[PDB]
C-alpha cells in the first residue's frame, strides 16, 4: 500500500498545533488516545493524516478509518528525527496541565477572603491574597525532577474550559478589589531580558525553546514588591494613581488588552487574550523561528529519504530545504499569535523598578 | 455529415417524448453551482430547507469525531440547515471571508469553523431540544486569520475553501425518520458562550457545492423520477427557471436543443421574417392552430401574415433556444409543434443533396480575385526591387 | 387552446392579493373590473392571466388582450370551490372602505372642534368629543340588514393617500394634545380573548376571519375608561404617563411600532403602521392560516382536476398535495404581513386595569 | 433579510423580467423616443422625500437578445461591415463596453477557430520558422523595404 | 483533412475580408452579458440617456 | 505604415488632458520636452501616440519613441490646424508661472509681518500689507503688450508641490489671524456678472472663454475695501463676525470647499482646491464650449480623410459629426468638472457689498 507526502502548509499547521500541544495522534495500542505516551503511527497536520512509520498521507477524517490501513511501509523514518516533534507536544500539554491546577489554586485562594477583611484591604491596599509558590503542582515536571514528558498524561476534563472560567473570575475580582500583582509583567522582554533577577533568579536559564536539553524544573519566579510596599510615597491612593493594573493593563472587563503574568511556571508567563475581543487565551511566550529550527533536521532526513519530483510538489519551489528557509524568511507572518501586540501601550507602573525573585503570587492595592 | 452526426445525438422524437421516459438515456452529468444560504430563498424553492424563524431555538451540543475530537457548539433559532436526507451524495466548497463575524471579545480572525451533519428521526425544523439532532458531526473545520479589507475602516477574511465531499453510502440511511441536516458554523472543542455570538449560521458565506449525484429533477411543480420531454418543454417561468437547480432535466433539455438548434441553423440560412423550408412545419402546425376552434376568443389569421408571425419566431428560436422550456411559453407554447418540427428538421438533413448557396462563395471569390491583384501588385514592386532578367 | 394550471408561488400571490383586494381579476360583463359582482373569467395569480373555467393561466403581464377568443376550456371546475376567492375580495373591498368612513368620521368631529375648546380641555382633561355608534354608518353592508356582498362596491379613488394624510394629522394631533382615544387596544389578541367582555361584549363571539360563514356584523366596542373620567383621583398627568398610547405603542414620532385600534366594524380590528415607517398601512386583524384553510378543499378539486405528471413538472417534486402540506408548515411565515407583529413589543401598564364595552368612541386628555 | 455578517440587509432572489420588442412598438416617427428604466412602481404618486434614487439601475442585469437579425460597429447597428477594417480596431475598454451583439465578440470567436485551425497544422514553437511564418516574415521585409 | 474542415467552417475569405460583408453572413449565434446600469460609464456607453 | 484613428472616449479625454495644460507633445529639436517652442511631430492622445503629419495613432504610451521611423503619412495635416492648441497650451503655462510667481511673492510678504506687527494689528484690524498691483508680475505677457505666447516658456520644477504648500500656508496663517483678503470671492457669477466696476474698470472685459483674438494683457482686478475703511459700521469685530472669509467659506482646516479670488490674472479668478480633499489645486472657471468647436476643423478634415466605415465604428453615431452633436449634448457633463461644484452653497455676508476694480492687491483685519 503506497503513501504520499504532505505539503509545507500542512507542516506549518502541524507545527503550530505541536507548539500548542493539540496534534491528533494515533497508536495502535492505544488508538487515537495520546494519554499514554508511545511512539506515533499516525499523525493529523495541516488537513492530513500522516503514517508516522512511512511519513505517508492517504486519508481524510470523512470516511472514519478503524486502524491505520495495512499498507507499504518504508520504515526508513527515523523517530529520532521526529521524536523532539512528539516531545513538544506532550511537554506543553503535561504544562497545560500544571497551569490549569494552578489557576485553580489562584480562584479557590482569592475565593478564601471575608468581605469585611476583603473590604478594609481594597479601602487601605496591602496584602489579601498570597499563594504558597511550593504548594503550586509540586509533582509535575516544571516543580517535581520526578515527572518526565515520557510519563503517562494526568487524566484532565475541560482543561481549557476550566482554565478559562478560573482567569474570567480571578481578572473580574482583581479587578473590583483593585488588586497589584507581583506575579504579573507588562512587557515579556523584560523577564529575559530587563527585569533584574535576584538570587535563584539570577541563576534561572531560560532556554526559550522546547528541547530536551534544560531542566524544565523551576521555581515560580515573581516580583519582590516587598520594598514597594515599603515605600511610604506608593500609598494606596498613589498606587491607584500610577501601580493599578487598570492604570497598566486596563478594566478586564473593559479592556481589550492581553493579560500576562510572571513566568510562574517553566519560567513561562501566561497571557490572556482580551476579554471583550471575546475570549481569553492563554499561551506560553515562544519564538516560532524556533519550533522551525527544530524541524531542521528531519528536513533534513526528508530531503535524503524522499523522492525529488514528489519533494517538489509536496514541499514546493526549492523543495523542503528552499520551503524552510522561505518559511524561516515568513515566520513572523505565520508564527506570531496577534495578542501579543494586544497589550495596552501605556504603563504607569512598569516592570523594572523592582527585582524578580522566585516568591508567592499575591495581588494588592 | 456533420448535422447527421447532430441529428443522431439529439435522438429527437426521444427528446420530443410526452410519454414517460427510462430516466438514464435522457439523464446526463450534473455541473457544481455556487449559493449563498443567507440569500437562498427556500419558499421560491421545494428544494431549499431552512428551519423557519420565530422558532428561536438556541442550544449547545458537543460530540467526539472519530479521530475522537470533541466540539462545543449551539444550534440557534432561525438557523438554517442543508436537508442532507434525500439529496443523495454531494462535496460542498464553502468561502467565508468578508463576513465581519465579530465578537465583543471573541475576535473572528484566527477562529475555526467546522461543516456539521445531524442525523435524527425528528425533523430539524421540528427540533426543539438538544436530543433531537441525533447523529449530527462536523465532517470538516477550518481555522483562518482575517486582515484589513479595501472598505475604509473594514477588515476581510482572507479567501478560504472549507470543503467536504459527502455520499449516501456513509449515512447508510436505512430509517425515512432518519432526517441529514448540513450547516456551517462556528465549531471549537472548548464551549463558546452564544450570548457573545448571534450568527444562526455562517451559512451566510461563499458556497461552492459539486452534485454527486444527477437524479433530482422537479416538473409540472412537482418532484419526478423519470421526465417527459414534452412536460420539461415550456414548463418553467424565468424565476421558476432560477429556482430550478442544475440537475433540473430542462437544462438537460436545453442542450439537446442547442445541437437541435445547431442542426436547424445548418439546415436554413434564409433571412428574418422570410418565408423557409424551415418554417414549413411550423406554419403547418400553426395552421392546424389556426383550424383549430379557438376556446373562447376565436380569430382568422391570413395564411401570408401566419407566414410573417412563423419567420418571426422562427428568428426568436434562432436568437434563444433554451426558451423553449419557459412556463406557458407564449412564443414557445406548443409542445407538439416542436416536436413535428424536429422529426421534419431531421428528415431535411436527411433528404438535404447536395444543395449550396453560390452568393457568398462569388463574394470571396472577387474578394479572393482583388487580393490576388494585391499580390500581384506586391510581386511587381519586389521585381522592381528584383526584376527578372 | 391547451392552457397551463398555476405553479404555488403564483397561488400563493393569488391568495395574498385576495386578502391584499390588489388581485387583477377579468369578468365579461366587467371586463378588467371588479367593481360590480359577476362570476369570475380570468383572475391574475403571480404574474399570470387564468381562467376560472379551465383553472388555467390564460394570460401573463407580458401581453395585452382585450377578449378571450373559443379556447379549450373544461369548465368542469364548480363555483362553490372557488366561489370563496371572489367572496373575500369583496368582503376586503367593502371592510376597508367602512374603517376608512369611520376614520373620517372621527377626524372631522376633531377638525372641528375649535382650538381655544381644545386648550381648554387641556386645561381640565377628559373625552374631547364622542359620536354616536348607534347611529354610526348604518348604511355600511355589514351594518343595513337590506345591503348584501353581491350589492355592487361604491366607487373608490384616492382612498389610500386621504387615509394616510388623515391618519399622520390625526396622529400628530392627539400627540399633541396626549388625551386617551378609547377605540384602540395594546394588543390585538386581547380583543379576541383577554380583555373582559359583559353583555353585548358577552355576546360578542370572534370568528377570527372574514368568511360567508360568520356574520361580520358587530358594533362598535370601545375601552372603559369612563369610570376613571368619573373618578378623577387618578391624573390627566398620570394617564399621559401611563394611558397615552405612546406610553404602550412608544414616541409616535420616535417609532416605527404599529398601533392596535378596536374592532369597531363587526368586532373587526385595524392596524396602523408605526409614524417612523413613513405611510399608513391597514390590515384587518385575521390570520393568514385560516386563507391556508380556506383553499385545502379547492386544493383537493384541483388535485382531481389536473394530471399528477403535469402537476410534478409545474409544482415541481412533491405534489399539489405535498405543497399544501409544506404551506401548512409554511403559514405562519409566507402570508404574514410585517406590520402586524411591527406593534410595541411590551406594555408596563397592562391592559386589566381598564374593561373594553360597546361604546360611543373619545379621546380623553 | 439581514445577513450572516451583521448590520447587512440582504434583498431576496428576484427575476424581474422586461421584454422589448421594437417591432411591437412599431416606430414610425423618428421624433418618437423609447426609453427603458427599471424602478420600484408605485400606482400612487411617491412622497419624493420617501425614495431618493434617481432610479433603481443599481443592480445586476441578465440581458436577452429579443433580436437575432441585429450587429454592432463603431456604436451603431450593421447591416453589413468590413472585417479588415474591424482587424485591430477595439480599445480593451471599448470591446468591455460593447454589448452582447457587438461585430467584435463574432469576430473574435471566428478568429479563435482560425487561430485553433493554424495550431492544428502548424506544430512549430514559438522562435521556430514555419512554411506559414515565413510569408509574414516577407511582408514585414516588403513593409520595411516599401 | 479535420484541419482543412476547421479552415472551411471559418470561412478565411470572410475573417478576412477587405470589402463590406452582409451582417446576416459575417454574424454567429451571440452570447447574454450582464451590466450594472447605475455603474455604467456615460463616456463609454452611447446606448443610454 | 499605415495608421488608424483613436477612439472617441480617448480624444474626449485627450481634450480635458489638454485643457489641463499637460499636453504631451514631441518635436525632433526637443523630443517629448514642451518648454521650447516647436512644431509637433507627435502628440499623446488617450495613452496613444499619434502622428501629428498623418493624424494617425502610431503606438501607445506603453511603448517610448524616441524618433520618427519613415512611413507613408498622408502629410496632408496643417499645423495651423492645431497651432492655435499649441498657443493655447503654452498662453495657459505661462498663466501658470505667472499665478506661482504671484503666490510666491504674497507668501513671502505675509511671513516677514512681525508678530508684534501683527498683534497690533489684531487689536485694531484694517490691511496688513499693500502692494502695487503696477508692480505685480510685469513682465508677463498678461502685463506687457510686447511679450508673447511665442516667448520660450519659463523652466519651471516641482511648480505643483511648491503652489499647494504657499496657498495652504498662507490659508493657515490668515484662519489663525482670521484676516480678510481683498482677493478673495465667495461666488464665480459676479466675477464677471455681479461685482460693481469703477471708472475704466467697467470697460474691462472678461471673454469667459480662451481665444487668441483677445489681448491677455490687463490689470489686477480686486474688491475695494476704501470706501469700507471709510465706513463706521463695519470694524475688525464687525468683520471677525461677517467680513473674514471663514464666517462664509468655513475654517480652512476643516472644510472640503474649494476658494477662489478675484480675478487678478488674465481676467480670470481662481479656484484653490479644500484642504481636507487632501490637496490645494489652483484651476480658471472656463467653459469647454470653445474646446469642443476648436475640434471642429478637425473633424471637417478627417471627414475628408477617412472612410465611413472606420470613422462611425472610432466616432460612434453620425460618425465625427453624429459624435460631436452628442458631444455638445454632453459638454455641460463631459466637459463640465466636479471640481468646478466644490465651493459652499451658502455664503451669508454676500459679494455685492463692495465695487470690483484693477487695484492693488491686500489683506486686511
Amino acid at each position: 500500500m503506497e503513501v504520499c507526502l504532505p505539503n509545507g502548509h500542512q507542516i506549518v499547521d502541524l507545527i503550530n498545533n505541536a507548539f500548542e500541544g493539540r496534534v491528533s495522534i494515533y497508536s495502535a495500542q492505544e488508538g487515537w488516545d495520546k494519554t499514554i505516551s508511545a511512539q506515533p503511527d499516525m499523525m493529523v497536520c495541516g488537513g492530513a493524516v500522516v503514517c508516522m512509520h512511512c511519513l505517508g498521507v492517504v486519508g481524510s477524517l470523512q470516511r472514519k478509518l478503524k486502524h491505520l490501513p495495512h499498507h507499504r511501509c518504508n520504515q526508513q523514518i527515523r523517530h529520532q528525527d521526529y521524536v523532539d516533534v512528539q516531545f513538544a507536544d506532550r511537554v506543553t500539554a503535561h504544562w497545560k496541565r500544571g497551569m490549569l491546577s494552578f489557576v485553580c489554586q489562584m480562584h479557590a485562594m482569592m475565593n478564601d477572603v471575608s468581605p469585611e477583611d476583603l473590604d478594609r484591604v481594597r479601602t487601605e491596599g496591602g496584602s489579601l491574597v498570597e499563594l504558597n509558590w511550593l504548594q503550586v503542582d509540586p509533582n509535575s515536571m516544571f516543580r517535581s525532577i520526578h515527572s518526565s514528558w515520557t510519563d503517562p498524561l494526568q487524566v484532565v476534563d475541560d482543561l481549557d474550559t476550566k482554565l478559562d472560567q478560573y482567569w474570567t473570575a480571578l481578572n473580574l475580582m482583581i479587578d473590583s478589589s483593585d488588586l497589584v500583582p507581583n506575579f504579573m509583567m507588562r512587557d515579556p522582554s523584560h523577564a529575559f531580558n530587563g527585569v533584574r533577577l535576584e538570587g535563584d533568579a539570577r541563576q534561572t536559564q531560560f532556554s526559550r525553546t522546547f528541547d530536551s536539553r534544560s531542566s524544565l524544573e523551576w521555581g515560580v519566579m515573581v516580583y519582590d514588591y516587598s520594598e514597594l510596599e515599603h515605600d511610604p510615597s506608593k500609598g494606596r491612593a498613589y498606587r491607584k494613581e500610577l501601580v493599578t493594573p487598570a492604570r497598566d493593563f486596563g478594566h478586564f472587563g473593559l479592556s481589550h488588552y492581553s493579560r500576562a503574568t510572571t513566568p510562574i511556571l517553566g519560567k513561562m508567563p501566561a497571557v490572556f487574550s482580551g476579554m471583550l475581543t471575546g475570549n481569553c487565551k492563554m499561551y506560553p511566550f515562544i519564538k516560532g523561528t524556533a519550533k522551525l529550527k527544530t524541524v531542521r533536521k528531519l528536513v533534513d532526513s526528508v530531503n535524503h529519504a524522499w523522492g525529488v519530483e514528489k519533494i517538489r510538489y509536496a514541499l514546493g519551489p526549492g523543495g523542503m530545504t528552499g520551503w524552510y528557509n522561505r518559511t524561516m524568511q515568513q515566520a513572523p507572518i505565520v508564527l506570531t499569535p496577534a495578542a501579543l501586540t494586544m497589550f495596552s501601550d501605556t504603563t504607569k507602573f512598569g516592570d523594572l523598578d523592582y527585582p524578580v525573585m522566585i516568591g508567592d503570587p499575591m495581588i494588592l492595592g | 455529415e456533420q448535422a447527421m452526426d447532430l441529428v443522431t445525438a439529439a435522438e429527437p422524437e426521444i427528446i420530443a417524448s410526452l410519454v414517460p421516459v427510462p430516466a438514464p438515456v435522457f439523464a446526463i452529468p450534473p455541473k457544481p453551482a455556487d449559493y449563498n444560504v443567507r440569500t437562498l430563498k427556500i419558499d421560491e424553492a421545494t428544494w431549499l430547507r431552512m428551519i423557519p424563524k420565530t422558532m428561536g431555538t438556541l442550544f449547545q451540543i458537543q460530540v467526539t469525531d472519530n479521530t475522537g475530537t470533541n466540539w462545543h457548539f449551539n444550534l440557534r433559532g432561525g438557523t438554517r440547515v442543508v436537508n442532507l436526507d434525500q439529496i443523495a451524495p454531494m462535496r460542498f466548497v464553502l468561502d467565508l471571508g468578508g463576513k465581519s463575524y465579530k465578537e465583543t471579545s471573541w475576535d473572528p480572525n484566527g477562529k475555526k469553523v467546522g461543516f456539521i451533519v445531524f442525523q435524527s428521526k425528528i425533523p430539524f425544523e421540528l427540533w426543539t431540544a438538544a436530543s433531537q439532532i441525533g447523529q449530527a458531526t462536523v465532517v470538516n473545520y477550518v481555522q483562518l486569520y482575517a486582515e484589513d479589507s479595501s472598505f475604509t475602516a473594514q477588515s476581510i477574511i482572507a479567501t478560504t475553501s472549507l470543503a467536504y465531499n459527502y455520499e449516501p453510502e456513509q449515512l447508510n440511511k436505512t430509517d425515512p425518520e432518519m432526517n441529514y441536516y448540513l450547516l456551517a458554523t462556528f465549531i471549537d472543542s472548548a464551549a463558546i458562550t452564544p450570548t457573545n455570538m448571534t450568527q444562526p449560521d455562517v451559512w451566510d458565506a461563499l458556497l461552492t457545492m459539486s452534485p454527486l449525484s444527477a437524479g433530482e429533477v422537479t416538473v409540472k411543480g412537482a418532484v419526478v423520477s423519470e421526465v417527459v420531454p414534452a412536460e420539461l418543454i415550456g414548463s418553467y417561468t424565468p424565476e421558476s427557471l432560477n429556482a430550478s437547480l442544475p440537475n433540473d432535466a430542462a437544462r438537460c433539455m436545453i442542450d439537446r436543443a442547442s445541437k437541435i438548434a445547431e442542426a436547424i441553423k445548418i439546415d436554413d440560412d434564409a433571412g428574418p421574417d422570410e418565408y423557409s423550408p424551415n418554417s414549413v412545419p411550423i406554419q403547418g402546425q400553426l395552421a392546424i392552430s389556426q383550424l383549430e376552434t379557438g376556446y373562447g376568443v376565436r380569430i382568422f389569421n391570413p395564411k401570408g401574415i401566419l407566414s410573417k408571425i412563423a419567420s418571426r419566431a422562427m428568428q426568436a428560436f434562432i436568437g434563444d433556444p433554451s426558451t423553449i422550456i419557459t412556463q406557458a411559453a407564449p412564443v414557445l407554447s406548443d409542445k407538439n409543434n416542436w416536436i413535428a418540427l424536429a422529426q421534419g428538421v431531421k428528415t431535411s438533413l436527411r433528404t438535404k443533396s447536395l444543395s449550396a448557396g453560390v452568393k457568398t462563395a462569388v463574394s470571396k471569390l472577387s474578394s479572393s480575385e482583388s487580393i490576388q491583384n494585391w499580390t500581384q501588385g506586391f510581386l511587381d514592386k519586389v521585381s522592381t526591387h528584383f526584376p527578372a532578367p
